[PDB]
RNA sequence: GUAAACGAUGUCGACUUGGAGGUUGUGCCCUUGAGGCGUGGCUUCCGGAGCUAACGCGUUAAGUCGACCGCCUGGGGAGUACGGCCGCAAGGUUAAAACUCAAAUGAAUUGACGGGGGCCCGCACAAGCGGUGGAGCAUGUGGUUUAAUUCGAUGCAACGCG
């Protein structure tokens, strides 16, 4: 892997997520942000929201409360 | 050595059988002395303890203390 | 299996390492754990640390005999010599007697070379 | 520090509120002597603090306080010539002191706005454990606990 | 057939104040009770006179004497070469010279030093704050250059110095 600017030191803002897909409600709950150079790994069982919460953090799966935010200058 | 002590609960108390053997036999016999080297070992370690009554004798001085 | 009521314990410390044994009354052994093994690799597995965690390592893992009395024997003095026995007895056993087995030569054969 | 001693440095209470931990929060966040550059950072950190939290003074300060203190850290206690680093427990005087000096580091990181704003987002996330100054926590425990086995 | 085979002190005998002990015999006695009173053999430590360069030795002398034996004559060359004797061998024992230097050597004294010890101190380490080392420019210094790049300071304690 080469080298970013690794620039954004708030990289997302995190604030009830309510991730829920439409029909039913996934996670409602979240946990520290990324704080760069943290290295995370999910557990859990299948079935669990471990794609989800991925999704959410992606950008391609809006919140159903709102406003999962993303810092300005991340890739 | 072998203890079984009934009378306290969960009180060692193997100190006293610990100091007759382990602390010093077995730190002795890890290594090979030379067979004269342990005959200078004893005669310093008993030249040494004679010392005890000269350092008893310097009792005898008022040294203001 | 065959739960087994009464066993012994064997506590092989030394200055690099301390094996703990849980076997029956009879030599049979049930299950061992040991400081090297536990994730202590180095010179962490000579503290007596790393004995009292490998202590527990063996308690576990052999609740599958259900034992309710251990006879605990010593060997091999080291760190781990006292700091083991409590944490045997943080783990649910009766600590009857410990007695203390060391190997002693009388004069026996020539031991190696003192180092420099 | 080879045979004398100290009392200790008297510190003037904070003008607004009853309490000298803001006082000394000021001391530490300040630069150059500009006390009265660091008192507008750190009185707008707190006004912007209480509207998102719910609480004036508790819930600003100490809240986000005692999610970053620490309780035990790691110090070179070597006996022959090694290197190998020995936790200790830390004492209650020095814990605030250690967990200011964590806060406004991550603040003075973090740079998006003002001062007054870094300082505020900061203090939201240490008091829900969001931040760069938990994470610190975090770390130095984990040290801690891996060396946990000299004492 | 050699060792730091060493109390680095040949064997035998006589004489010359004391103290604290260890181990092994014996007579007397209030073993009348884990005791006292004397006398021999061996042995450990400290110490008087005396002796000694000093360190130290000091009734088990390195003190005062007698008998007999062994050995020494500046440091290297050298316990070496040659020769003889012994040895299965490795080697052992006896044992020089030419040449070369004006010194080698012992004990103790004052310092200095120790990756020897003990006790204290110092913004010495630790706990912190702010910097230099990177870029622009100022100043000094070495280098290189030039007709001259005037002379001096050049570890700490010269280099925004005369
Ligand atoms: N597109 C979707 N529409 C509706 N429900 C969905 C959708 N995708 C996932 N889900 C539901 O959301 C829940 C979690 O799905 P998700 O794919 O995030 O699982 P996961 O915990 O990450 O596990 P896995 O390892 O299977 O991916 C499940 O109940 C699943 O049925
Ligand atoms: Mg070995
Ligand atoms: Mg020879
Ligand atoms: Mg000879
Ligand atoms: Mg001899
Ligand atoms: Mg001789
Ligand atoms: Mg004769
Ligand atoms: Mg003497
Ligand atoms: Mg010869
Ligand atoms: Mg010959
Ligand atoms: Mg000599
Ligand atoms: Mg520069
Ligand atoms: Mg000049
Ligand atoms: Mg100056
Ligand atoms: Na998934």
């Amino acid at each position: 892997f080469r080298a970013p600017e690794s620039l954004p030191n708030p990289l997302l803002k995190m604030e009830k997520v309510s991730a829920g897909y439409g029909d039913r409600i996934i996670l409602d709950s979240i946990k520290l942000n990324l704080v760069p150079g943290s290295r995370i790994g999910l557990l859990g069982r299948n079935g669990a929201g471990k794609s989800t919460l991925i999704k959410l953090l992606a950008g391609e799966l809006a919140p159903v409360s709102g406003e999962i935010g993303l810092a300005k200058g991340i890739k | 050595i072998k203890v079984r002590e009934n009378e306290p609960f969960d009180v060692a108390l193997r100190r006293f059988k610990r100091s007759c053997e382990k602390a010093g036999v077995l730190a002795e016999v890890r290594r090979r002395e030379f067979y004269e080297k342990p005959t200078t070992e004893r005669k310093r370690a008993k030249a040494s303890a004679v010392k005890r009554h000269a350092k008893k004798l310097a009792r005898e001085n008022a040294r203001r203390t | 299996r065959k739960q087994v009521s009464d066993g012994v314990a064997h506590i092989h410390a030394s200055f690099n390492n301390t094996i703990v044994t849980i076997t029956d009354r009879q030599g049979n052994a049930l299950g061992w754990a040991t400081a090297g093994g536990s994730g202590f690799r180095g010179s962490r597995k000579s503290t007596p640390f790393a004995a009292q965690v490998a202590a527990e390592r063996c308690a576990d893992a052999v609740k599958e005999y259900g034992i309710k009395n251990l006879e605990v024997m010593v060997k091999g003095p080291g760190p781990g010599r006292e700091s083991t026995i409590r944490a045997l007895n943080a783990a649910g056993f009766r600590i009857t007697n410990i007695t203390d087995v060391t190997p002693i030569p009388h004069n026996g054969c020539r031991p190696p070379k003192k180092r420099r | 520090p080879r045979r004398r001693v100290i009392g200790q440095r008297k510190i003037l209470p904070d003008p607004k509120f009853g309490s000298e931990l803001l006082a000394k929060f000021v001391n530490i966040l300040m630069v150059d002597g500009k006390k009265s550059t660091a008192e507008s950072i750190v009185y707008s950190a707190l006004e912007t603090l209480a509207q998102r939290s719910g609480k004036s003074e508790l819930e600003a300060f100490e809240v986000a306080l005692e999610n970053v203190r620490p309780t035990v850290e790691v110090k070179s206690r070597r006996v022959g010539g090694s290197t190998y680093q020995v936790p200790v427990e830390v004492r209650p005087v020095r814990r605030n002191a250690l967990a200011m000096r964590w806060i406004v580091e991550a603040a003075r990181k973090r740079g998006d706005k003002s001062m007054a704003l870094r300082l505020a987002n900061e203090l939201s996330d240490a008091a829900e454990n969001k931040g760069t100054a938990v994470k610190k926590r975090e770390d130095v425990h984990r040290m801690a606990e891996a060396n946990k086995a000299f004492a």
